[PDB]
């Protein structure tokens, strides 16, 4: 039983680490994808202010 | 979003600078004073042209 629960611990912690490394990679480019669209927001909103 | 409040306040400051300088020839207060001076002189001259 002690080797059985420590086989469940290894399954859980392996999955957590597999998620962390792939999820941080999604979050890293998700912020850059939002920043690349706020660049487009800022200049367009400012151009519209001059044209107003 | 701070840029929007900066730039919109700049436009109000520019419009109020223009009104401030043109005020003696555009603003109804000083145009009203210029009207009262003429209307007083007319309410004298119409009476001179009667009482001639």
């Amino acid at each position: 039983m002690v080797e059985m629960i420590e086989s469940q611990t290894l399954l859980l912690t392996y999955l957590t680490i597999k998620m962390q490394k792939n999820l941080f990679r999604l979050e890293e480019k998700a912020e850059r994808n939002l920043l690349l669209v706020n660049d487009q927001k800022d200049q367009l909103q400012e151009t519209i202010h001059m044209m107003k | 979003e701070i840029k929007a409040e900066i730039n919109q306040k700049s436009l109000e400051l520019e419009l109020l600078r223009l009104e401030k300088e043109t005020a003696d020839i555009t603003h109804p207060l000083y145009l009203g004073q210029k009207h009262q001076a003429l209307q007083a002189m007319n309410s004298h001259l119409e009476a001179v042209l009667r009482e001639k």
